[PDB]
């Protein structure tokens, strides 16, 4: 289609004593999990969490289980230099995290590229918009952007984004055999006093990205909007719902205003008996 | 040390008696160690099948924990979730009337 | 199709 992603989401997390540190990685095309390694396994491999990956070939597994275990080996091997940088005591568990991956338009080019990592679930380096600089979170990571400054990483990490992970997802897309529109409806609530909930809900939406928005006479609220994130429903659609607070006789004053890929046009409601 | 949020909710519109997915999605959370507990009346749910973790752009996680059910106007449900950032289990009951 | 990592 137009819009589309392909993310990947690196997480170790330590136990000295017990072992080897467990490592994950989780690949979405969209907001659809496609593949998924675990090193928690006697034998761990790569694996589809899909319908549309499970006719592809053995090679492609195979090599990205070989990138994988160097990714785990890789992270292991930050956690223990993360202990130093950070001056901390042996024993404890601890996290390393890395997000990466690419967004494309219809033209298939990258329009947006990711590349960062975190100690303990914080900021550790990141690899900023233009692909060519890091922004390091505190003193401690300042030695790897220069480590990774004299190597020329960025220029690596910047061409896997605008070829490989931009390629890969055009390929992906291909497989199997569509976007789901949100079905919209204002429910009301009472309150203590003469004021009244008016929430807002969108239901059995793909992909998540939407907008949800309230207004006031055909205008931008001056009250905040509640909301909650958009959220998985378990078959693979998503939903969200925002609210306001008006006074009692007033709701139709309000409206509101669901933007997403599926719809034609904007939906737009207000409460009704 | 980030605490679990936590909401309960169906895929549709909840009926009495009528086919539903529940849900429990936990997150904002780390470390990502975590065992959560899904329920009606006080009981244990067998076989809630769990989605594979992840994580959001300020690094804490998120899980889906989710099963069919048949709603009614006497039983409730909740979700109690255990992770190290609490003293004691934090408890969301489903506001279906929500 | 994924990348390496890199060594901090
Ligand atoms: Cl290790
Ligand atoms: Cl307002």
């Amino acid at each position: 289609m137009g819009p589309h992603s392909l993310r990947y989401f690196h997480t170790a997390v330590s136990r000295p004593g017990l072992g080897k540190p467990r490592f994950i990685s989780v690949g979405y095309v969209d907001d659809t999990q496609f593949v998924r390694f675990d090193s928690d396994a006697e034998n761990p491999r790569y694996e589809p969490r899909v319908r549309w990956m499970e006719q592809v070939e053995p090679e492609y597994w195979e090599r990205n289980t070989q990138i994988a275990k160097g990714n785990e080996q890789i992270f292991r091997v930050n956690l223990r230099t993360a202990l130093r940088y950070y001056n901390q005591s042996a024993g404890g568990s601890h996290t390393f995290q890395r997000m990466y991956g690419c967004e494309v338009g219809s033209d298939w080019r990258l329009l947006r590229g990711y590349e960062q990592y975190a100690y303990d679930g914080c900021d550790y380096i990141a690899l900023n918009e233009d692909l060519k600089t890091w922004t390091a979170a505190d003193m401690a990571a300042l030695i790897t952007k220069h480590k990774w400054e004299q190597a020329g990483d960025a220029e690596r990490d910047r061409a896997y984004l605008e070829g490989t992970c931009v390629e890969w997802l055009r390929r992906y897309l291909q497989l199997g055999n569509r976007t789901d529109s949100p079905k919209a409806h204002v429910t009301r609530h009472s309150r203590p006093e003469d004021k009244v909930t008016l929430r807002c809900w969108a239901l059995g939406f793909y992909p998540a990205d939407i907008t949800l928005t309230w207004q006031l006479n055909g205008e931008e609220l001056t009250q905040d909007m509640e909301l909650v994130e958009t959220r998985p429903a378990g078959d693979g659609t998503f939903q969200k719902w925002a609210s306001v607070v008006v006074p009692l006789g007033k709701e139709q004053y309000y409206t509101c205003h669901v933007y997403h890929q599926g719809l034609p046009e904007p939906l737009t409601l207000r409460w009704e008996p | 040390q980030k605490t679990p949020q936590i909401q309960v909710y169906s895929r549709h519109p909840p009926e009495n008696g009528k086919p539903n997915i529940l849900n429990c999605y936990v997150t904002q959370f780390h470390p990502p160690h975590i065992e959560i507990q899904m329920l009606k009346n006080g009981k244990k749910i067998p076989k809630v099948e769990m989605s594979d973790m992840s994580f959001s752009k300020d690094w804490s996680f998120y899980i889906l924990a989710h099963t069919e059910f048949t709603p009614t106007e006497t039983d409730t449900y909740a979700c109690r979730v255990k992770h190290d950032s609490m003293a004691e289990p934090k408890t969301v009951y489903w506001d279906r009337d929500m | 199709f994924e990348a390496n990592g890199n060594l901090i």
